[PDB]
């Protein structure tokens, strides 16, 4: 019963409201000058031979595949991201794994920045963690010496300019915001160039208020002029807590078994000190790991990605 | 000790299948650059599966693995009809390969958990598989996501080692 596809549409604005796909595959093909909004979770999405489209894809349990597409603007979250035979794509991405391009040019990437009330649950139904996002991490299977088939969107890029909010009847029943501070996926710089070579690691442990804590912390650090590089969500075993936390592991061992930890990488001159001050004021009674100094933070971050890379590796 | 080659188009689910056989986490599987190796016990056999990257650009490396392959497992995205012709063509070229002559091939009609998923029936004769007489072959509907139907494929693999 394939009312799970958009096929051969021109000059239209269509989409899907919550509960209307409920984790099924979705298919886009042969669409020109269309605005497509899929506000629900998907199994997987292929986009074939689309020209000058605006696409939003709610969380995708599997892969998102762009093939033979030109001048598309998208915001999407997915487990895998794949691109082939495409030109001039602009993507606001959340991806579990490494984004991949092949036989493509002018592909531009930015961090997923979107919100609506139903979205958080959709991520959950898609089995996608909002903290596992490697969006800047592109591998190009067909590099071309002397140039670059992909880049990053400027940080000052405003989401409205690439993926406008829907203004049709059907579609504004879904209450959307493209503000950084309301985004379900926290905004990460990934591999954006940095001015500072000071990082800070924070690890929060599973619990009902942890997610909220991560956000509040993120907001406090950004308020003081620091940057969020990366987030991670992974199981910490006792062995792993020893590698990362070292002779501070004892203090955290009790907590490791309630579920996955949440790691945050902060960046900026003074990051560790300022991070310590905030945690000390705003999370009394809540145990978190914060790097001791500028001198050890780098070590901290590496050890964490090391152990976590292997847990998520093959 | 059995040598398994895992091929099929990028995104068909080769690695997801490999990690299900080794019974491991499947939610952080990245597209494969290079290849992956895993030993798996089934039915009393030690299976060395070679999971090879399958995107168009790196298929020319497939050849360098044909050597001493006991079994070809070939994986298809059943829920991606658009690429039926492309996988159709890669499979036909494999079975022409001299170094793979006589090698039993199992086809996995993968992702049957999905809606657009074309049944093993349609794919089979869609690739006119019934005109393979060089070797023993089988089509197994499966889902590398849930692991359902996988064991049934592997049982046939053991039957034909
Ligand atoms: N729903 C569903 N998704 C599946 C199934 N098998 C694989 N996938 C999904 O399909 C995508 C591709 O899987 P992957 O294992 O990377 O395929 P691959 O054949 O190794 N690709 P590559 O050749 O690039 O390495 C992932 O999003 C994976 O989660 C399945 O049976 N059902
Ligand atoms: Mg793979």
């Amino acid at each position: 019963p394939k009312d799970y596809m958009f096929s051969g549409l021109k000059d239209e604005t269509v989409g899907r409201l919550p509960g209307t796909v409920a984790g099924q595959q979705f298919l886009i093909q042969d669409c020109e000058n269309c605005n497509i909004y899929i506000f629900d979770h998907s199994a997987t999405v292929t986009i074939d031979d689309c020209t000058n489209c605006i696409i939003f894809l709610g969380p995708v349990k599997g892969s998102v595949f762009f093939r033979n597409c030109r001048d598309c603007k998208c915001t999407l979250a997915c487990q895998q991201f794949r691109v082939r035979d495409c030109r001039k794509l602009e993507v606001f991405l959340c991806c579990a794994t490494q984004p991949i391009i092949e036989s493509s040019s002018n592909i531009k990437f930015g961090c997923f920045q979107w919100y609506y009330p139903e979205l958080a649950f959709q991520f959950k139904d898609a089995g996608l963690s909002i903290f596992n996002n490697t969006w800047s991490n592109i591998h190009d299977f067909t590099p071309v010496s002397g140039e670059l088939n992909w880049s990053l969107l400027p940080e000052d890029a405003v989401v409205q300019d690439y993926v406008p909010i829907p203004t049709t009847e059907e579609l504004k029943a879904v209450r959307v915001s493209t503000e950084a501070n309301r985004s379900i996926v926290p905004i990460s710089r990934g591999q954006r160039q940095k001015s500072s070579d000071e990082s800070c690691l924070v690890v929060l442990f599973a619990g009902d208020y942890t997610i909220a804590n991560a956000r509040k912390l993120i907001d406090e650090m950004v308020g003081k002029g620091f940057f969020l590089v990366q987030t991670k969500e992974v199981s910490m075993k006792a062995e792993d807590a020893q590698r990362v936390f070292r002779e501070k592991a004892p203090d955290f061992l009790p907590l490791l078994n309630k579920g996955p930890v949440i790691a945050l990488e902060f960046n900026g001159d003074g990051a560790v000190e300022v991070c310590q001050l905030i945690v000390n004021e705003i999370f009394n009674g809540t145990k978190m790991f914060v790097s001791e100094s500028k001198e050890t933070a780098s070590g901290d971050v590496d050890s964490f990605y090391n152990f976590a890379d292997i847990q998520m590796g093959i | 000790e059995v040598r398994i080659l895992l091929l099929g188009l990028d995104n068909a689910g080769k690695t997801t299948l490999l990690k299900q056989l080794a019974s491991e986490d499947i939610s952080h599987i990245t597209p494969t650059q290079g290849f992956n190796i895993k030993s798996v016990q089934s039915q009393g056999f030690k299976l060395n599966v070679w999971d090879i990257g399958g995107l168009r650009k790196i298929r020319p490396y497939w050849r360098s693995y044909f050597e001493n392959t006991d079994i070809l497992i070939y994986v298809i995205d059943s829920a991606d009809r658009k690429r039926f012709e492309e996988t159709g063509q890669e499979l036909t070229e494999l079975l022409e390969e001299e170094k793979l002559s006589c090698v039993p091939v199992l086809i996995f009609a993968n992702k049957q958990d999905l809606l657009t998923a074309a049944p093993a029936s349609e794919i089979a004769e869609g690739l006119n598989l019934h005109t393979i007489r060089d070797r023993v072959w089988q089509i197994q509907s499966c889902s590398a996501l849930t692991g359902e139907g996988v064991q049934d494929g592997m049982n046939w693999v053991c039957k034909n080692v």
